């Protein structure tokens, strides 16, 4: 439904009671759990968000905030929270934003269009693998098999400071969603906050199905 | 039929001091207001201790049933639970014969149908929508045939696991050395004592796997060491080895009753030889065959020189003397040889056996002597310092406060009552205390010889001799026990070489 | 790049004494001219005391570069070597996609093809044709990660393996030892500090195999004993008793960071639980989240009654008192707590580390208490014999003529200038020398006492404890603690009980 730019007394009461525990009281995800907790639990306080329908380094919408506390991050603590009702969910989408000063500088860059998903054939994931391995070398934080054991992965770290090793992704539960449109929109944003830049302007659009072609083909 | 209860026939103040719920606020037992309990009893006797999380409230996940959520979560959150949990018989009740029979049964008595046992079972609690953790209560609302029969150790009394933390809190120098600051140096008591209310403490946690329950190194965590060597006498016998060496061949799915003497066993495990009941019968606890129970109380069969020919002083509490050829403890020795019998001869096994009994007579003989020599000390004032200038018995004013001549007779409560607890308590089960805590010049050098005489080498040859390891019964046994009997004497021999001057000097 | 160099930011004098090239001519450390090295100090300390063979001649097979006939001859004279290496990574470094990866790229970095890895690589010097003993130095060259890793041991001092050869022989009663014909008696001491130029130790020689440096079994040859059970608290745990019976199903062929939890390993090894670095990176070495390091150096978080209130008596080298709660310290618990929650509820990992804590508390402020008893008898003047008629520190001498106050602080040195080492030292770090020689009375036999009590039976207590095994915390811990403080009660009081007697005899 509608998501509201103010901040209500309820936004704060389900934050508190459902999202505190994890990402601190302030969001600067300093939960007491978060001492033990891998991967780390978001720090809102940097208005650095990895999965957005935006271009790199562009704050998210609101409906991108909203997706993420819907559908959760797998391979995370974060899980879904369909438990809560659609408004629960959309209050606290300001108490998110209200913890970095640069939601109220700057304006979210409009959403990317997606598009069209091209056709999966033999021709496509070949040339994607050509792009992994040769033209873009993924491999160097991926791995040849996309299990996250390449030579680069085990040194990664966040621009929280936090080591970031590439999951193995190869059992398809990506973080950003498991669908092609969830993965080609991973490359056309790039994901803020971590080492994995956006190749929107390295590769076109067709360029980036015949890429996500590939990296669906290395799952399982 | 009434729901599962640990605490069945027990007394209301008995309930209230190791059931009722306080929180790490208080202790447990009848000193439960001299201290208070270790951080860890919330998991270890979690109905007196535990207290609910404090930092993700988990209500709203129980309130609406969620119990994908618990799955979701902690499949990240803790892998290794899952992991277990995905693994075990609760995860997959009906992928074999065996378990789609027995979870039939229990479908039956709990009126529900179960394609899993999930986080959801063991752990939430409906009425007040908390998270709890499953003591055997719980467990045995399921399996109420193994609640039972694990409830059955209360008819040979202590020791046991049923009353295992009975033991721990309710002994006083448990909570007179919290009084002094020692409390956390017990971590290990309430550790090895938690075996009362957790059920996952032979078969571990989120795997409860049977195949694990049943062999050897399920119990060796707690059954070792210089009071009870158990893992050690057992490991090394020739039982053991031949087991460690050929435990691939040991087919550990079957259960105790099934299981075939020579072909799935070569030799006997802890479980065989313990948890066989009688006459081809098996029970669900290892205690019931126990004869010279720990080799701490003495055999009535003995006359005694020093004051345990008076023991128990008439103490209700502790247990009399053990009349190893009463009519109950013979037909013990039936049932234990006929385990024996399925692969030994019946002459070997009970000339075996009845060398163990020899081996016991001579060590309490021996250990009887020994307490002899340090009494006549204390008789002749010799102790030094004597017990008006040392520290009284541990917790000698919650004694009289607490106890009465209900618990320890009124000759022993009088004492208690009138000194104030400045006398010596010396020999079998009450004069430990040494052992555990050191007060002002209490006990004295000579009193913790005799402790470790009786309490740690004469058990260790005791569970070598019975458990057929020959190093531990001699070694660790009788040529220690006779090496205290050496420090013993040269020390009572140095007290009356030393007040013989004290007296030529005036 | 500079080539690899164990003794990086080291000075002068420290390289001069510990890996300049002596023979078995002399010994190492600050004490080197007061003793010699033992035989097998060619073998555990290489650079120091290496020296070439005398027997035949190898030479011309350097000489000519003949690999070949290192392996046609040692297939014969030592089979076992060869086999070894003819089943290792080295003679088969493009195996398996793992190992062609790994070795890709070490060509890259030696600017070499490494189709295997000879015996020549190893152990030939081509400058000098001559035979080799390989330190680190010379895996370092090929394993460069692995080698600075090792290296960052220095970061958080000793104890570690870096510098483990440093504490063997830094320590004045070695050399003491020798002076007194045992320097052989401490075979076991230069045996067990090898670590730090073999790198053989955990994945052992010439089999050189990461599957058998990940199993735990590779840390207990030394990780054993009365001053750290490490093995046997471990092993004896249930972490210890699962792997021990869920080891088949243990993957040990995966590196630590690729080990999922609960699927690939049950419980934690000691490479798990102690390699694990920070934030899900391991690191390839163990000691970087040590708080309690040894169980030896005093808390400052405690306000102690003996001397220990002004450790470390302005002494440089030996390590001031840990902040349990600093910021530091907090953060490597937290590295502690991310292990435990991979399979355990922070909630219950941070409450058992609390209880370890807790524990140490205690067992550190019941050391306190028997070191205040000893020191009360020698500023008593009751010691006896008293420091003027026994033997001084071990090595007074020696530690007068090659230390000062740079090492030692102006006090500390001061009195071994003035007083040759006649007086007493008790207690943590540096009274520990009785527990290793005897001189002429000294110690004495209530210090040895007190000795036992913090450098035994505190430290078995600390592992059993820390590893979560409830018997050794206790029975090999606390306990024995305790009996101790029984010992140095009664020594002391017969201590002032004869001094009453010489006085009324005048
Ligand atoms: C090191 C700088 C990397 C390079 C080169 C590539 N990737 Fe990456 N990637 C990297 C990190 C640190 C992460 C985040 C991991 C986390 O735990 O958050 C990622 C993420 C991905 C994903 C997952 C997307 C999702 O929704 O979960 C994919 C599918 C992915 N990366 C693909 C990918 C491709 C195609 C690359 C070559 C063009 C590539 N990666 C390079 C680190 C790095
Ligand atoms: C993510 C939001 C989780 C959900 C959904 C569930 N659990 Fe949980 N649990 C989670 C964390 C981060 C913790 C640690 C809390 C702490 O204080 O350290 C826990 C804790 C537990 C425990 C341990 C209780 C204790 O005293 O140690 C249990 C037994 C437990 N959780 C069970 C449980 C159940 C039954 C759930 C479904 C209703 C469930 N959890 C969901 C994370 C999350
Ligand atoms: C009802 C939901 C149960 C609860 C409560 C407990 N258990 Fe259970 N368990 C249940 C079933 C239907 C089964 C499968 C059939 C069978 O009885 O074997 C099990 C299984 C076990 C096992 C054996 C599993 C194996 O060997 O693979 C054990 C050892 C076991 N259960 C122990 C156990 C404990 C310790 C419990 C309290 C934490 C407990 N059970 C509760 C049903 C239920
Ligand atoms: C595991 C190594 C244990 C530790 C640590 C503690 N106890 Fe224990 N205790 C344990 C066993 C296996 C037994 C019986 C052994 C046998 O062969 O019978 C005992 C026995 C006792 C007893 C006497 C038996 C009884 O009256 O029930 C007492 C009083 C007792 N234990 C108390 C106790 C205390 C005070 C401890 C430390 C402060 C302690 N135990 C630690 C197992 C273990
Ligand atoms: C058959 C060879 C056995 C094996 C295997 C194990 N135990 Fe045993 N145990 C056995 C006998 C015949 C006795 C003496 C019984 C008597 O009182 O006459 C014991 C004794 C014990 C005890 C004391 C309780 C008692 O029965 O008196 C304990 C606590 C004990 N044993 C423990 C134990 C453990 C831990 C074992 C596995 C390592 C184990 N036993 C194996 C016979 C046999
Ligand atoms: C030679 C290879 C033997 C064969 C054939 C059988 N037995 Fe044996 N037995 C043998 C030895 C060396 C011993 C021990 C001798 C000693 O003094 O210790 C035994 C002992 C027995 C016993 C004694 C009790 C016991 O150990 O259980 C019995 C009851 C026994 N043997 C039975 C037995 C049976 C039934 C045999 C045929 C299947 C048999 N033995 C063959 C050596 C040999
Ligand atoms: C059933 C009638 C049996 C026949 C036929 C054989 N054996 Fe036996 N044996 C049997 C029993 C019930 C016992 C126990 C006797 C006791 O006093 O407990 C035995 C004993 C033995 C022994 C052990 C001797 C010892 O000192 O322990 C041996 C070595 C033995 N039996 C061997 C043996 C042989 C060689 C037989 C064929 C001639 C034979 N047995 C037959 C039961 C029966
Ligand atoms: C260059 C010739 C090297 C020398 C000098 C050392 N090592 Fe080596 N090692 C080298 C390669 C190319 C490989 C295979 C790829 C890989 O790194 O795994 C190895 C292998 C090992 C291994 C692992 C082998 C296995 O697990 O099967 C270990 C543990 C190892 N090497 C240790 C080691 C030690 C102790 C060295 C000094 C004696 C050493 N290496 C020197 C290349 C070279
Ligand atoms: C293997 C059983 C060893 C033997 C034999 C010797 N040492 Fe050792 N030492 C060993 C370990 C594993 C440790 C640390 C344990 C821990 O948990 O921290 C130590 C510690 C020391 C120390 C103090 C630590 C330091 O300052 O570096 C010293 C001074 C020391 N060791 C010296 C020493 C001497 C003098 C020995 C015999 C003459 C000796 N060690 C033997 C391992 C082992
Ligand atoms: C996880 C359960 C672990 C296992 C498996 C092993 N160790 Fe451990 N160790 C662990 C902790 C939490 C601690 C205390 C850390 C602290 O200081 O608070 C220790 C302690 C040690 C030490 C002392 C160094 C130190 O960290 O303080 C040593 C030398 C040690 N442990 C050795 C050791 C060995 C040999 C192991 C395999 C048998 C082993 N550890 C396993 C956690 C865990
Ligand atoms: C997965 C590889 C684990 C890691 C990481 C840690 N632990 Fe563990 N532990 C694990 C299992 C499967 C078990 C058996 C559970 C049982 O029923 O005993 C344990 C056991 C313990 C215990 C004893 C539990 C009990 O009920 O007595 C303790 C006290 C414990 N573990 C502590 C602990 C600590 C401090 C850890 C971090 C250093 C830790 N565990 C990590 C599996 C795993
Ligand atoms: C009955 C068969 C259970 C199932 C199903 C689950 N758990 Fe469990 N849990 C059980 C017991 C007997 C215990 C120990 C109780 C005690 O007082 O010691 C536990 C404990 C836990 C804990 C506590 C902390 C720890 O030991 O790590 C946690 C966090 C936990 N259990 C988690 C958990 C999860 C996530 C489950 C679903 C996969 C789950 N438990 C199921 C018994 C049973
Ligand atoms: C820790 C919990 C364990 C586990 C893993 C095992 N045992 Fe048991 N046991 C434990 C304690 C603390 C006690 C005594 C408690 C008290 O003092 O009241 C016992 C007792 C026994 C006994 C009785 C001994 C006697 O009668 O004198 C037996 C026979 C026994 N334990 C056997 C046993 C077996 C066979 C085990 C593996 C299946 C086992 N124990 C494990 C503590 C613990
Ligand atoms: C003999 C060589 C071994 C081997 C096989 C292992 N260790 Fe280590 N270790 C050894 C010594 C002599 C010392 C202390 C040296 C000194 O006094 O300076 C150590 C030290 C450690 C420590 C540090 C302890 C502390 O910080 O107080 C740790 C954590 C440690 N050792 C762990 C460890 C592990 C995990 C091992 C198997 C991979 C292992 N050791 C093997 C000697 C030896």
């Amino acid at each position: 439904i509608e998501i509201p730019k103010e901040v209500t007394e309820e936004g704060k009461n389900v934050y508190k009671k459902y999202c505190a525990p994890c990402h601190g009281e302030e969001g600067g995800g300093d939960g007491l759990l978060s001492r033990s907790m891998l991967p780390k639990p978001r720090n809102f306080t940097l208005g650095a968000y990895k999965f957005r329908t935006t271009p790199s380094g562009s704050l998210p919408t609101d409906e991108d905030i909203y997706r993420t506390i819907s559908y959760g991050v797998p391979n995370s603590t974060m899980i879904p929270w369909d438990i809560l009702t659609e408004e629960q969910r959309a209050s606290v989408v300001p108490v998110l934003k209200s913890f970095s000063e640069a939601f109220e500088y700057r304006e979210p860059e409009p959403s990317v269009d997606v598009g069209l998903p091209l056709r999966p054939t033999e021709r496509t994931i070949l040339a994607g693998k050509k792009i992994y391995e040769e033209k873009l070398e993924c491999w160097k934080c991926h791995g040849v098999e996309g299990r996250g054991d390449g030579p680069s992965a085990s040194e990664q770290e966040d621009d929280f400071g936090f080591p970031i090793k590439p999951f193995d992704f190869t059992t398809g539960k990506f973080k950003g969603g498991n669908s092609p449109t969830d993965v080609y929109l991973r490359f056309t944003t790039g994901l803020n906050g971590t080492p994995m830049p956006s190749f929107a302007k390295e590769l076109s659009d067709d360029e980036r199905w015949y890429l996500t072609h590939y990296v669906m083909s290395l799952v399982q | 039929i009434p729901p599962p209860d640990l605490y069945k026939d027990t007394p209301a103040w008995y309930q209230a001091v190791y059931k009722d719920n306080v929180g790490l606020s208080e202790g447990s037992g009848p000193f439960t207001k001299y201290f208070k309990a270790q951080m860890l009893d919330m998991y270890w006797q979690p109905n007196r201790h535990y207290e609910p999380m404090e930092n993700l409230d988990h209500s709203i996940f129980i309130e609406q049933e969620r119990r994908d959520l618990c799955v979701i979560c902690h499949e990240e959150a803790t892998p290794g639970i899952v992991a277990d949990w995905r693994s075990s018989g609760h995860k997959h009740p009906k992928s074999t014969p065996y378990l789609s029979s027995k979870t039939a049964q229990i479908e039956k008595n709990v009126g529900r149908v179960l394609d899993e046992v999930h986080c959801f079972d063991c752990h939430a609690d409906t009425e007040k929508n908390q998270i709890r953790m499953p003591t055997g209560e719980v467990c045995g609302g399921c399996h109420r045939q193994q609640f039972d029969e694990f409830l059955r150790e209360r008819e040979v009394g202590r020791p046991n696991h049923l009353q295992s933390w009975e033991a721990n809190t309710i002994v006083p120098w448990y909570a007179e050395a919290a009084r002094r600051g020692y409390l956390y140096g017990q971590h290990g008591c309430d550790m090895c004592h938690s075996g009362a209310e957790k059920c996952d403490v032979c078969h571990t946690r989120h795997k409860f796997s049977a195949v694990e329950g049943r062999q050897p190194e399920a119990c060796m965590t707690c059954h070792m060491g210089p009071d009870h060597p158990d893992a050690e006498s057992y490991g090394e016998s020739k039982h053991g080895k031949i087991y460690e060496k050929e435990e691939e061949h040991y087919d550990f799915t079957k259960p105790l009753v099934e299981v075939r003497p020579g072909e799935d066993y070569r030799t006997p495990t802890c479980q065989y030889c313990h948890m066989y009941e009688k006459h081809g019968r098996f029970i669900h606890n290892p205690v019931m065959k126990g004869i010279w129970r720990m080799g701490t109380v003495p055999p009535s069969n003995l006359e005694y020189t020093s004051s345990l020919k008076d023991y128990p002083y008439g103490i209700k509490i502790i247990a009399d003397k053990i009349d190893i050829y009463s009519e109950e403890n013979v037909a013990k020795r039936s049932y234990w040889l006929e385990v024996c019998a399925k692969c030994h001869s019946d002459r070997f096994a009970d000339t075996y056996l009845k060398s163990l009994d020899q081996f016991m007579f001579q060590a309490h003989t021996l250990a009887d002597q020994a307490q002899k020599i340090v009494e006549d000390l204390i008789a002749d004032g010799l102790l030094y310092p004597d017990a008006a200038n040392r520290d009284p018995y541990p917790l000698s004013d919650g004694i009289v406060k607490e106890l009465s001549a209900d618990f320890l007779g009124e000759p022993v409560y009088n004492a208690f009552k009138t000194l104030q607890g400045k006398f010596p308590v010396v020999g079998p089960i009450l004069g430990v205390y040494g052992m555990f805590l050191q007060m002002q010049d209490n006990p004295s050098d000579i009193e913790n010889m005799y402790n470790r005489l009786w309490f740690w080498y004469k058990l260790q040859g005791y569970k070598g001799t019975a458990h057929a390891q020959q190093d531990v019964s001699w070694w660790w046994g009788q040529a220690p026990m006779m090496m205290e009997m050496t420090r013993i004497q040269a020390e009572a021999a140095r007290l009356r070489r030393l007040a013989g001057i004290e007296k030529t000097i005036s």
